[PDB]
């Protein structure tokens, strides 16, 4: 435990969040490119 | 449709053609484009985009306080370059733009120590001499009264104020308390998209006269946790039920697949009514508020603004009569966009279809080895009977006719003609916007005025939206904060007077504004005696110093 | 944008060398340049601009 | 070749040798008052006003880190003058300052 | 659409082993990091110029790619939200802690050149040039392949 | 940098002189800005990192 | 229209301009007060009226 | 062909419960009336954008 926070966010809601948020900005790119 | 005509899409997309071009040119999007920039000009060209004026001889303080905690509040808490290109581009691509105004505060509590202090009769004359200095420097300069007095002398300044004895306090300890630290407190606003808000359609084409309105928006548990009070049966919500993708009817660029992991965090839809009803049953109808999620009442009350009408702002593109929406000028542009696709496309299908780069020989003209001789690149011996010089044919391109040329300059003279706007000509319209700046003598050509008109049109939508927000700011707002931004004396705004806008006049600010009113400011001096009276010429003075944007010159002629 | 050709001016094995965009040869008797037709769009009348 | 460098031109706003100077007349004192210039200006002039923004927004947070993370002694030194202190309370919100391109 | 309203936002960057030693106090976990696992060809998604075979010897000075997370989050579990950063290595969490910034907002700006209306991005001028550049390209190509193919 | 009120002079000056001072020194200006115009023009949008 | 108030406040100082200036501080007084209210100044006008 | 020598002037609104009500005193006999009967769908001649 890093913090002494209640509540701690942990890896797996960050990477689930960025794997939510990856397939939006992975068809945006297309169009950059 | 008139979106589909702008982004060629839907009926405007040319048909699918194996051995044909299905090009477009794009004539309302070009239209438009010049007419964006026209418009969004005048509204940035300053620093300060709200112009507070008084009515009276009496108003010149109000007016000047408002104006600064206007200006302040749009500059900070509001990206107003996004916000004003949002304005624009939606007013010109729907014809009709609807704005949604509100409040957004946001309280916490907090324990901190607090001196406990005892008061003692003031003796001798050091602390009278202290007392005096004190209101002295409050009254003068309140920040460094806030910052240099300190908490005891703070306290006796505190007494004074509520008994007319002076007294003087000493520390004894202490003690733990509760205090609210509020991080937000500033009015929002937001465009709407036209698919999500739903209007009384018996209006009879006056927005006001309207009965009710439905506004859906996104929303999250922490946004209605912020205000505890206001809503009630939260827990009854089902917030899988109450979905962007189980919705249809709204409206949103959000994905269907996203879902935030953290249940606080997921966004739920969520509707509002305004309107009017009779609470009481006995036949008056009162402004009201409305908030359900999914089939869950949770947010009865009465209307919570001043003002008494809708938070909502309609402004049309151009107006049709006895009607509440506009229109664009997609409408008059189709059938030339239409018209000017095909015959591109027909010029393009013309040139590419035909054959270029081939050679054509005629039989018998050269023998095999001549036939060669030609082919790698040198020098050969034809048959005298036939002429290379005409018998080969090189094939090119087929030559333009001149009727596709023509048609095509017609629908684009037609669509300028309807339309009034020209590729590289106007959108000075702006620089002309003041009344007393160009106003006055100002000669400009046709095409300028439906520009002017335009322009007009918008600067009432948004003085509509500062008079609510000065509305909002004179309950909602404390006398700390507003003594804090304006660092001068507070002015008191009774509540039966908020309902009738008295005593002030909101307009657009522009950069000639402020020259010709200095301009006139220097002629009313030049006509009166200099030295008739010093308090009117030091006035003047100041008041042209304030709009040079010198607030210490203006302040130090000001008390002089 | 439609194409014209005369019939016997160019054989079986030209004629697909020519519809698939190489160098062909034609019969003397018939001169590409002008049997050739690619259509294009009529000229306008003066008459419709001026009322 | 013409007609498509037209319609090029035409959408896009922008030609071969004509324009740019809408930076010069930036300034609001400056050229705004009573200042007229073609229509091919004022979309370059939009685009530069959303660029100076951003510009202000940067300038902005790094003026709020240098309020705390700045000492004494290094301003003193930067600037050779007394110090003036800016409470914590304040910082949340930007009074007081108003940061623009020069 | 707006930028503000955005609840959390994830950066990938390059990072060496000085570069978090500079800070002790702030990262921990450092050592079971495993550099070799967390390398710039070892990650498709991180786009940088690093040439794919291009490694320093020296162990402390060695490229990593690393994450960060700026959002808002319910730390005490009651309902309240406030800004918060994590950093993590491959699949290490080395740091995790408050918004050190005084604005309490996340450190990123974003203009755009030709807004959108409800859109956070924007669009360039080759959206609409696209197919002339196609038909210009077209033209001269013929011009030049009609004076090429000739005898002269 | 310019003051809001007349006690805001000190403070914008100071703010101003710090502020110049950094970008002039710890910063390659013309770089910077080439890199940003460049970005915002060619993709449509531009992201900054503040730390 | 904003051109009468302009035309007005020309009139106003025309007929100033005509009259001496010292015949009478009165009706000097007034003019001063509707040339500013001509051109929105309350204050400036409420002043030189009760002066 | 004046409009003040007319003798007489007829105009039909459309109008609520509650607008009636905000001044009792002036109307009579609100209660015989049926809302029912009194509509825009049962009136062709008034011309309104009602749906």
């Amino acid at each position: 435990k890093l913090t002494s926070w209640k509540n701690e966010l942990s890896l797996q809601a960050l990477k689930a969040d960025l794997d939510a948020a990856k397939p939006s900005h992975t068809a945006m790119m297309i169009k950059v490119k | 449709e008139w979106n589909d005509l702008m982004r060629i899409e839907g009926k405007a997309k040319p048909p699918k053609v194996k051995g044909r071009s299905q090009v477009q040119p794009k004539l309302v999007r070009r239209q438009a484009e010049w007419r964006y920039s026209a418009l969004t000009e005048p509204f940035l060209g300053s620093n300060k985009l709200f112009k507070v004026t008084p009515v009276t001889w009496e108003d010149v303080q109000g007016a000047r306080q408002n104006e600064l905690v206007l200006n302040y509040q749009f500059r900070t808490k509001l990206n107003r370059v996004s916000f004003i290109d949002n304005y624009v581009r939606s007013v010109v691509d729907d014809g009709t733009g609807i704005v949604r105004v509100g409040w957004n505060r946001e309280i916490r509590k907090e324990k901190q120590e607090v001196p406990v202090f005892s008061l003692f009769p003031i003796q001798t004359q050091e602390q009278a001499d202290a007392l005096q200095q004190a209101l002295q420097l409050r009254t003068d300069n309140p920040r460094g009264y806030e910052e240099n007095v300190d908490e005891a002398i703070k306290e006796s300044v505190r007494f004074f104020d509520e008994t007319g004895q002076a007294t003087y306090a000493v520390q004894t300890g202490t003690t733990t308390t509760e205090v609210e630290v509020p991080l937000a407190n500033h009015p929002t606003v937001e465009m709407l998209n036209p698919e999500n808000i739903i209007i009384d359609p018996s209006c009879q084409g006056d927005i006001n006269k309207a009965m009710f309105a439905i506004v859906s928006f996104e929303t999250c548990k922490a946004d209605l946790l912020k205000e505890k009070d206001r809503y009630h049966n939260l827990n009854k919500i089902d917030w899988q039920s109450s979905a962007p993708v189980n919705e249809p009817d709204h409206a949103t660029t959000t994905p269907q697949e996203f879902q935030i992991s953290d249940p606080m965090r997921k966004r739920v839809v969520a509707y509002e009514y305004w309107g009017f009803w009779d609470i009481e049953g006995n036949g008056v109808l009162e402004p009201i508020v409305a908030t359900w999620i999914g089939s869950t009442l949770i947010r009865l009350e009465k209307n919570p603004y001043p003002d008494g009408k809708l938070p909502f702002v309609l402004i049309p593109y151009m107006p049709v009569k006895r009607d509440m929406y506009g229109e664009p000028d997609a409408e008059l542009l189709g059938d030339n966009q239409a018209v000017l696709g095909a015959v591109m496309r027909g010029m393009i299908d013309l040139l590419g279809r035909s054959a270029n780069g081939q050679r054509g020989m005629p039989k018998g003209m050269l023998d095999a080895l001549n036939s060669r001789r030609y082919r790698e690149g040198e020098d050969y011996e034809y048959n005298p009977t036939q002429n290379p010089a005409q018998m080969i044919i090189e094939h090119k391109f087929p030559e333009l006719p001149q009727s596709a040329l023509t048609m095509a300059t017609l629908q684009n003279q037609e669509a300028e003609s309807l339309t009034g706007v020209k590729a590289f000509a106007g959108g000075v319209t702006g620089e002309s916007y003041g009344d007393v700046a160009a106003g006055i003598r100002g000669v400009l050509d046709a095409a300028s005025k439906r520009e002017m008109a335009i322009l007009r049109r918008l600067a009432k939508g948004m003085s509509e939206i500062g008079n609510k927000i000065i509305a909002m700011n004179a309950v909602f707002l404390a006398e700390h904060e507003v003594v804090r931004i304006t660092n001068e004396e507070f002015v008191t705004i009774k509540r039966e007077d908020l309902k009738g806008n008295f005593d002030l006049e909101v307009d657009i600010s522009t950069a000639e504004v402020d020259n010709q009113k200095s301009q006139d400011l220097g002629f009313m001096l030049q006509t009166i005696g200099p030295n008739v009276d010093q308090q009117i010429t030091l006035n003047i003075l100041a008041e042209i110093a304030d709009l040079k944007r010198m607030p210490k010159l203006a302040h130090d002629l000001r008390t002089w």
